[PDB]
């Protein structure tokens, strides 16, 4: 999987080219998986210029004219005959009305037998297809225009018959082959790339690895004229977006044209050919290729002070008329004489390229995928975010990045035209009223508020600066089954990023977002001229009551202003229609602002569901064709979450004006509540609003809310299909469900009782986040919580069961409860049915933060199981290496589950070695795109020793794991652990979303062994109430879906599915085994028998039972036993064996995947909602098998580690005796080191082998995640240039790397590594003999480093350690730096102080002398290692180099540091010195 | 960041000496000063999932308020200092405060998340301090219904069911009547609850809100022999029967013939009814003085007899229960989330 390109600058061509590209792909394989057989090619491809001298040669009966004057095309079709002879003729049909001459038509010769069965099976035919070229055409840019209106003919005039074929390429100057294929196998298929005759410039390739493992011939690229990497999470407004303005495109250069090219993209197509769509069209309009790249993915223009004025003023304007195109994305486009390669506004893929004396430029994904002389390299560059590698053949040079950005900056007055055309619209001071409605209990209860949620959600925000945190994550039943009239946003669940991309933070990364809104109505895209930027821009979607006044009563003539008033009485479609007739009304006048309003609204109008209209009006304008035209406002009195504003910005509207909520806060400030004055509290509320806007963006990934815009990332859980396809067109729904009729009658029912309300005057208590008796139902009541304590205190079986009927049975709590027996088997005997001790061995504990949690709750949760049999689970916060040996008594409170989350906190060699199985935090099921926070506080110093980081030092676990920025990334990082720990099961946790099918099918073929669906309803430490209420969607669904996927797929036999969330009882887990589970996980009922309450306050570090809480006065009030859970888990496993006997099951994978034995009960009927659902997709069973057999054998063997290694170091190892060895690395050895790191540890353990006694040398390139988790003593000789990930995982040893031999050039200047170094790292030393990539140092923790340049947001989340840079560094440096330390070379120190981030970073000048001779003995340690000139240089101008360095060390850190020094100078014990340090800073 | 629950130590109110207690037919309790009210309700930890209003009956017990009162919510206002909101939360609910919080046993106390081995918090003095507090400064006003629609209920029996039922279907707009046997309304609150416990200015003057209303009251109708069914049910379209529950069991042993046995009820309405006529000078009571006092069943009305007997200055007063004496602390078949069975130590 990746990219690839072999071409010659000057533009001689040669077939030497060619087959080195064909090689580089060959190379590039093994990146790949394995689907069903090695064999079948999950897609491959490769792009050449025309070869005219093949063609000539070969056709020998086509009068071939020159070399720019005729094009070649490439159409794939299928078997038969009389449709392809239909095709061709009308083919020529169009060729000819067009007026361009058919040359002929040519057959591409194919050997068949050289391809896997399913790829022979779906084998289509080929044939080339020769055009000529008029005498009117006299620029070849028309000729490709023509070529281009023919194309889109044909695909519209295919598309319409319905028949299937494909146009590869039509172009005069790129030919492109593809196909399922891999690489060795591409030559032999394609017998045309044999030929000796073929000459070309240069060789785009391509590797796909197929996510799913049904693709098909199309789908595969290289495109047709760029090649793509990762994925889009913008592609459904995107395309909304793009439909929109297809209508009001208009030009001169295509003519008439555009009405034979309307549809303009493939609806059906996937990423990269919509991309590739776009782009050629927007290139085909006028525009250069890099204008257009840099259109579409324009770098970060907001929040950024690093760019020039031209540049900013460039992407102001262009961001104004066209969206950017978010997501993990490495461009490289080509156009026949020019070439370039972009990546993303965030740089999530690596590129490194390398130069030649003989002008042979080789960009690919990683480094080693030729071989070249050392000798003749010239440059080792890396693409740095932001920067243009073009390259024009004609000319024969790499013009550089900076020059053709200015030149295109300065081409037009961009400047000028924003300082002038901008339109103000300051308000009048004078003209302050703070509105009232003397109706505000009637309203709020109208929109649904309540004095849980006031005191609950809008005062702590005003208080905190942020949205209120929680935890024990939502367990109420959906909107959709409950019983109390709930609002329409209930039923929309958010979505998120899991594989394909990461989820990217927004608070540390605050450059690359962006919140600049544009309101009114864009002009000509194609030849625009200060009308597309004749408009209103906004820095924030929410507005206040002046603002939206301002808005209102603009008057301009351009940009008008008109309200409709969103109301019905009896018929919504009546409603919506008028709606529809008033905007089309007011768009035929002119206007160009609507604002939906929910006022005025009295007993006989009652209001739409915002969101509903929204995307109604949205659709209609997108069908229609006007929305570019008008800017959508909403003002409705239901928006007070973050979740409803996203939403609404989401779907549609432009901007928000909470006029509800600032009448509540009005009315409080009168009252006397909330002190703070009016104006200030507006403000901090839109602030406030504003982040959460941009979590929410985060959380997914979108990083523009102007992408974010148009993007519909909702998933309806219970809309109907027809609905959805009405209305919300593009939303994802599994089960159907409620009606436009149920909505509306639901909305009136709301109303009238609202505005009946004649008893009180007092808001009734909400229960959205606390059980108020009468409120809406909860999992866990009083009733089920104390009944099952007592059932569990008492070890009685009626109890029990009481427990059960309570939780299950009188109430519709989740899907699974719509589930029912038939009723009608063969009973068995309780004596013969499997017994509970095999029962008990398929249950997890979950994973459980050892800072959440107390020692006391986590030792007596992790002793309960291994007594049990099943696999505890260890959180993310590592664990203390003490508890690895079992106690004199008896006890055992090792964890059989080791974690390893985004922060890797206590990831180390003996950590990892010690465990029997690892998972994968992808996602939890609260926050899953989200990290975390534990502040100076709440860290205490038995917590920070385990999590290896200083005491009293706010923490900060980045939200996407930063070694995972792909799916081809994550089977690297599986193979990573299985090496590590060659004797355990790799474990993945995902969470229920649409697609997960899709994902886990993904998973499957990056070889995880187990999959973890886990639903929204499980709990958490701590998370936004937003992301705790409205996240995910529940685990049957994701079950149902990986299951149907897996098992359809053929995969379903190589993987072991696993369910947790709310599993409360037997008939939960045997729903969950039937739906197709084979462990399962309890978290919150062993809390629960322990003796939590389930009171929701652990994020506040104040539980009073004792379960949550590090405090010691608390923690002596605990009363948990092992007994209890014991208890429980035997209980359930009775209670299971029970409805065994009932259904008549003899095993586990005998009755596992049996789904036809369920039936939606009675009750689903006769409830008034929930009997719409279509539960069909649940209730359905291809054939297949459903179990587990096959052993998911990786690729550990044949590793050069076992090869070469091993085998001579084992005497070593054993007898503690030193060794050296010479070893040559190629790019397809992975990891080498790895393994003999695990067996060093397993043998000693922690504390290692003496300093150097192991000294492994290496040669050449090497591959990906190089010398990971390496321990204490090893040493690791690298004569060359590595791959990502270098040192992943480090705890010890040294990293030595330095550039080739017969490099002789800058290599302290030529980057050497890859993006992300050292990641998650405990301590080491390591010396780089040149630049480093992005992300260096991501979250070293002890790691001393010195290295000669970094690139962008270097050293993001260190704790500890120390960094030495010699040379420059990249913007955003030390971005959420909570600790350690960083002698950052520089010489301009004011630049330094623009590059570096002022948040949480303190400056100074080295002044003490330990501190001066302790980068003296790096330096020299460095220099003796590397043979460094710039280190020798500055060892020998210390004078100067010693004024020149520049320190860098956080607030807390710098404290905490002087205090505890202090301490220990007063001569006090380490541990009561370090809590009284803590006491005093933390008070 | 509350932390009352661990940094506050649960007190209680100001109550008057008890060699002074047996003198004045006075409340021999009162509410919190503000500083302490704002300190007790700060103890309360924004209890989510509260047990404290459950109000359900359990293992045979009941345990939380029955009423449903927002306690967390207007212990977190009493905390913050605003009475006249948390006046109005309380309203919200329940309708007879007064009541309530200088009768009810508080099993709200009893069961509760903070209950588990500490101290409860002192929801019924908290309550107490609401209502004492909103009525001496007089925020509660008749709230006079102004919609109306010509019906008839006629509520039997003045008890606090009753005169519950009376003000909802007044504020809902029924016109009520309320037959009563006794001279003054109020059932049990009247007669049976002494005046230690209930002083009866505030039942009167609660009476007098509720005539203020319209609820119209009707005294000394025993709706038996003297009025019909039949008539009842032709002038009244529907009938609360909250007749009470009155009739007490007999000890079925010989020797309960002869004079001086007495009934509980009878005795404290006897005295009760003297004590509001005319300070028991009247003479048609009961009278022990200079006789001993035996009181055969423990519980609420053993604790009234014996508390009466000994204002009434009897010379030696033995209470008398089979139920062998609770325990001073849980125990194993006793847990938090039922009522208690330790030792209590009330008044009397
Ligand atoms: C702390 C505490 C202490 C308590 N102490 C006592 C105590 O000492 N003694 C005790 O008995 N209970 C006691 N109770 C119980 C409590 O008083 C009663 O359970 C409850 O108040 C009676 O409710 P009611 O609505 O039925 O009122 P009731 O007073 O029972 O309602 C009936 C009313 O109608 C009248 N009436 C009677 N017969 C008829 C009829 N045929 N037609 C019409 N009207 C009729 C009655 O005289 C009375 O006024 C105590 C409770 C608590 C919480
Ligand atoms: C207090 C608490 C803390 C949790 N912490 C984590 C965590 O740190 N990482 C994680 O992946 N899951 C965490 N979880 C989720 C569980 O480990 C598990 O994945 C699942 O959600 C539990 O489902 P259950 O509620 O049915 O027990 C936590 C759950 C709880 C209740
Ligand atoms: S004291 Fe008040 S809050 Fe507590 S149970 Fe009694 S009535 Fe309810
Ligand atoms: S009384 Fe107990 S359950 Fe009720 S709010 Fe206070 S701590 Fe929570
Ligand atoms: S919800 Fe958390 S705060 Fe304690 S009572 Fe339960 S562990």
């Amino acid at each position: 999987c990746g990219i690839g390109l072999y071409a010659h600058l000057k533009g001689k061509q040669t077939h030497d080219i060619v087959k080195q590209g064909l090689k580089m792909l060959c190379q590039l394989d093994h990146r790949g998986g394995q689907g069903s057989d090695p064999d079948t090619g999950d897609g491959a491809g490769l792009l050449v210029q025309i070869p005219d001298a093949f063609f000539r040669k070969e056709c020998k009966n086509i009068n071939l004219p020159e070399k720019e004057r005729y094009g070649v095309g490439m159409v794939f079709f299928s078997q038969k005959e009389d449709e392809r002879k239909k095709i061709e003729k009308q083919i020529n049909a169009l060729i000819e009305q067009e007026g361009q001459v058919v040359l002929g038509w040519r057959t591409v010769p194919v050997n068949v037998g050289k391809i896997g069965t399913v790829a022979q099976k779906s084998c289509p035919f080929v044939r080339q297809v020769f055009i000529g070229a008029s005498s009117d055409l006299k620029d070849n840019l028309s000729f490709e225009r023509k070529l281009y209106v023919i194309r889109k003919q044909a695909e519209n005039w295919g598309v319409t018959e319905g028949l299937d074929f494909y146009f590869a390429s039509l172009s005069s100057q790129t030919i492109v082959y593809k196909g399922l294929l891999t690489p060795e196998q591409v030559d032999a298929f394609y017998s045309d790339l044999q030929d000796e005759a073929f000459v070309s410039a240069f060789a785009l390739v391509h590797s796909r690895f197929s996510t799913n493992t049904f693709p098909t011939w199309e789908r595969a690229h290289p495109n047709r004229y760029l090649v793509h990497n990762g994925e889009i999470n913008t592609l459904r407004g995107n395309i909304n977006w793009m439909r929109a303005r297809e209508q009001q495109f208009v030009s001169e250069s295509f003519g008439e044209d555009l009405n034979k090219i309307l549809p303009i993209l493939n609806a059906d197509g996937s990423d990269s050919s919509i991309l590739d769509n776009a782009f050629e069209f927007f290139v085909m309009a006028g525009r250069k290729p890099a204008h257009t790249a840099m259109m579409l993915i324009p770098e970060p223009w907001t929040e950024n002070t690093h760019m020039s004025k031209e540049k900013r003023a460039f992407y102001e304007y262009h961001s104004s008329l066209m969206e950017p195109w978010d997501g993990p994305t490495a461009i490289s486009f080509t156009d026949g004489k020019q070439i370039g390669a972009i990546l993303d506004r965030n740089g999530l893929r690596p590129a490194r390229y390398y130069v030649t004396k003989d002008d042979y430029i080789i960009f690919s994904s990683e480094v080693g995928v030729i071989e070249v002389e050392q000798e003749n390299v010239l440059y080792k560059n890396r693409l740095e975010p932001g920067k243009m590698l073009l390259i024009d053949l004609e000319e024969g040079r790499i013009i550089s990045d900076e020059e053709v950005k200015t030149q295109i900056a300065t081409e037009y007055p961009y400047q000028k035209w924003l300082e002038e055309e901008l339109v103000q619209v300051n308000p009048d001071p004078e003209s302050r009223e703070e509105e009232q409605f003397s109706d505000l209990l009637t309203r709020q209860k109208a929109f649904g508020y309540t004095y849980e949620d006031i005191q609950k959600y809008l005062i702590p925000v005003i208080k905190e600066g942020k949205d209120p945190l929680g935890s024990m994550g939502n367990d109420a039943p959906l909107a959709v089954l409950s019983d109390r009239a709930q609002s329409l946003f209930n039923y929309f669940k958010q979505l998120f990023a899991q594989v394909t991309n990461p989820p990217i933070d927004a608070i540390r990364e605050q450059l690359v977002t962006s919140t600049m809104t544009w309101l009114g109505a864009e002009g000509d895209l194609l030849h625009p001229s200060e009308r597309n930027v004749r408009r209103i821009k906004l820095y924030t979607p929410v507005l206040s009551n002046e603002q939206f006044y301002a808005l209102k009563t603009i008057v301009h003539p351009d940009l008008k202003s008109q309200k409709i008033d969103v109301l019905f009485s009896e018929d919504l479609e009546r409603g919506l229609k008028d709606m529809f007739t008033q905007a089309e009304k007011a768009i035929s006048q002119g206007v160009s602002l609507l604002i939906l309003s929910d006022k005025k609204m009295n007993e006989r109008l009652t209001p739409i569901p915002p969101l509903l209209a929204v995307s109604a009006l949205h659709q209609h304008l997108i069908r229609k064709g006007l929305r570019t035209k008008v800017s959508i406002i909403v003002e409705s009195g239901e928006a007070r979450e973050v979740h409803h504003f996203a939403a609404l910005i989401g779907y549609g509207a432009d901007a928000i004006n909470p006029y509800l909520a600032y009448a509540t806060y009005k009315q409080e400030i009168d009252e006397g509540r909330l002190d703070i004055s009016y104006e200030e509290a507006v403000s901090k509320y839109g602030k406030s609003i504003t982040e959460g806007v941009v979590k929410v963006m985060s959380k997914m990934g979108i990083s523009t809310v102007q992408s974010y815009r148009g993007a519909q990332i909702f998933e309806a859980v219970g809309i109907s299909r027809d609905v959805i396809d009405r209305y919300f067109s593009g939303t994802a729904s599994q089960l159907g469900g409620i009606d436009l009729q149920t909505i509306a009658e639901e909305a009136q029912r709301r109303h009238r009782e609202a505005y009946q309300d004649d008893y009180s005057k007092t808001l009734e208590p909400g229960s959205d986040f606390q059980w108020r008796n009468g409120g809406e139902h909860h999992a866990f009541n009083p009733k089920t919580i104390h009944t099952l304590q007592w059932a569990c205190r008492r070890n009685d079986y009626n109890l029990f069961k009481q427990y059960t009927k309570a939780a299950d049975e009188e109430r519709i709590g989740f899907l699974r409860n719509l589930f029912a027996f038939d009723g009608n088997r063969k009973p068995l005997k309780l004596e013969e049915v499997e017994s509970a001790e095999s029962i008990v061995k398929r249950f997890k504990t979950g994973a459980m933060s050892f800072g959440s949690l107390s020692k006391e709750a986590h030792e007596a949760l992790a002793i309960a199981m291994n007594r049990l049999g099943g696999k505890s689970n260890s959180g993310e916060g590592g664990e203390d290496p003490k508890r690895f040996v079992p106690d004199e008594n008896g006890d055992d409170r090792r964890s059989a589950i080791k974690q390893i989350a985004s922060g890797r906190f206590g990831v180390k060699s003996h950590y990892l070695v010690n465990a029997d199985e690892l998972q994968i935090k992808m996602a939890q099921g609260a926050k899953p795109g989200e990290g975390g926070q534990l502040p100076g506080n709440k860290v205490y110093p038995w917590v920070a020793d385990v999590r290896g980081s200083t005491p009293g030092v706010g923490l900060i676990s980045p939200p996407p794991h930063h070694d995972i920025y792909s799916i081809e990334d994550l089977a690297q990082l599986i193979h990573d652990l299985k090496n590590a720990n060659r004797d355990a099961r790799i474990s993945v946790k995902l969470v229920s979303k649409a697609g997960v099918g899709t994902i886990a099918a993904g998973v499957a073929k990056a070889t995880a062994d187990v999959i973890v669906i886990s639903g929204y309803d499980g709990g958490t430490g701590a998370s936004p109430k937003t992301s705790i209420k409205h996240t995910g969607l529940p685990w049957e669904l994701g079950l149902a879906e990986a299951h149907q996927t897996l098992m359809l797929n053929g995969l379903r036999d190589r993987v072991v599915l696993e369910t947790d969330g709310k599993l409360m009882t037997g008939r939960d887990v045997v729903m969950a085994a039937l739906l197709g589970a084979e462990e399962f996980g309890f978290a919150t009922a062993p809390l629960v028998v322990l003796g939590c309450v389930m009171m929701r306050a652990c994020h506040l570090d104040t539980c009073p039972v004792g379960v949550a809480t590090q405090n010691p006065e608390l923690r002596k009030k605990f009363m948990g036993d092992p007994d209890h859970i014991v208890n429980y888990m035997l209980f359930i496993a009775e209670e299971v064996r029970e409805y065994m006997a009932a259904l008549g099951f003899k095993t586990f994978d005998e009755m596992i995947g049996r789904t036809d034995v369920l039936h939606v009960s009675e009750r689903a009927k006769e409830h008034w909602k929930a009997s719409q659902l279509d539960l069909s997709t649940l209730l359905y069973q291809p054939e297949g098998v459903r179990t587990f057999q096959s052993p998911q054998n990786h690729k550990i063997d044949q590793s050069l580690d076992i090869t070469t290694i091993l085998p001579a170091v084992q005497e070593a190892i054993e007898s503690g005796k030193e060794a050296d060895i010479s070893i040559e690395i190629n790019n397809t050895n992975r990891v080498a080191g790895t393994i003999t790191g695990s067996e060093i540890s397993k043998r000693y353990g922690e504390e290692g082998l003496p300093e150097d006694t192991i000294k492994l040398h290496f040669t050449g390139s090497a591959g990906q995640s190089f010398g990971a988790f390496v321990p204490k003593g090893m040493t690791l000789y690298l004569d060359g240039d590595s791959n990502d990930y270098v040192g992943k995982g480090l705890s010890g040893g040294k990293i030595i790397v330095k550039s080739s031999e017969g490099f002789n050039s800058a290599s302290d200047d030529n980057v050497i590594i890859g993006n992300v170094a050292f990641y998650g790292a405990t301590s080491g030393e390591a010396y780089i003999n040149g630049r480093a990539g992005e992300r260096f140092a991501v979250r070293n923790s002890g790691v001393n480093v010195v290295v000669e340049g970094i690139g962008d947001h270097g050293c993001e989340y260190m704790t500890g350690g120390s960094v030495v840079v010699l040379g420059d560094v990249g913007k955003n440096f030390a971005a959420g730096m909570s600790g350690g330390i960083a002698y950052v070379l520089t010489e301009d120190v004011k630049a330094f102080k623009r590059k570096c981030n002022l948040e949480m970073i303190l400056f100074e000048s080295l002044e003490d002398e330990k501190e001066i001779q302790q980068i003296k003995a790096m330096l020299e340690r460095h220099t003796a290692y590397t043979n460094s000139q710039k280190a020798e240089d500055l060892l020998d101008q210390w004078e100067d180099s010693v004024k020149k360095f520049v320190k860098v060390i956080p607030k807390n850190y710098k404290q905490m540091l002087a205090s505890i020094e202090e301490q220990k100078a007063a001569g006090l014990s380490d541990e009561e010195a370090i809590m009284f340090a803590f006491e005093a800073n933390t008070k | 960041k509350p932390t009352g629950f661990m940094e506050i130590k649960r007190e209680k109110p100001a109550e008057r000496d008890p060699l002074t207690r047996l003198k004045d037919w006075k409340e021999y309790s009162a509410p919190f000063s503000e500083e302490a009210s704002k300190r007790q309700g700060a103890r309360c930890m924004d209890c989510g999932t509260p047990f404290c209003q459950i109000g359900a009956d359990i293992n045979g017990f009941t345990s939380g308020c029955p009423i449903y009162n927002l306690i967390p919510e207007w212990n977190g206002l009493v905390y913050r200092g605003r009475w006249k909101e948390a006046l109005e939360r309380l309203l919200k609910t329940n309708n007879f405060p007064e009541f309530t919080g200088r009768v009810c046993p508080a099993p709200c106390e009893g069961s509760c998340t903070l209950a588990i081995s500490d101290p409860a918090v002192s929801i019924k003095n908290i309550e107490r301090t609401i209502i004492d507090k909103g009525f001496e400064n007089g925020w509660i006003q008749p709230r006079i219904p102004k919609k109306r629609t010509g019906k008839k209920v006629a509520i039997v029996g003045s008890g606090p069911a009753g005169l519950a039922s009376a003000d909802q279907l007044n504020q809902a707009g029924h016109s009520v009547t309320v037959f009563e046997r006794a001279d003054r309304a109020g059932g049990l609150l009247t007669y049976g609850i002494p005046n230690m416990k209930l002083e009866k200015g505030i039942v009167e003057r609660r009476i007098k809100l509720l005539t203020q209303e319209g609820i119209d009251f009707v005294t000394n109708t025993e709706i038996g022999v003297d009025i019909t069914a039949d008539e009842l049910k032709e002038q009244f379209d529907a009938v609360i029967l909250c007749t009470g529950a009155q009739k007490q069991r007999d000890l079925l042993i010989e020797g309960r013939d002869s004079k001086g046995v007495h009934y509980a009820m009878d005795y404290l309405t006897l005295a009760t009814k003297s004590y509001l006529d005319s300070n028991f000078k009247d003479k048609q009571f009961i009278d022990a003085k200079g006789k001993d006092v035996i009181v055969i069943g423990g519980g609420d009305t053993g604790a009234d007899c014996v508390a009466t007997a000994l204002r009434q200055k009897a010379k030696s007063v033995h209470q008398f229960g089979k139920h062998p004496k609770l325990p001073p602390a849980r125990t194993n078949d006793n847990m938090w989330p039922e009522q208690p069975h330790v030792f209590t130590l009330e008044y009397a």
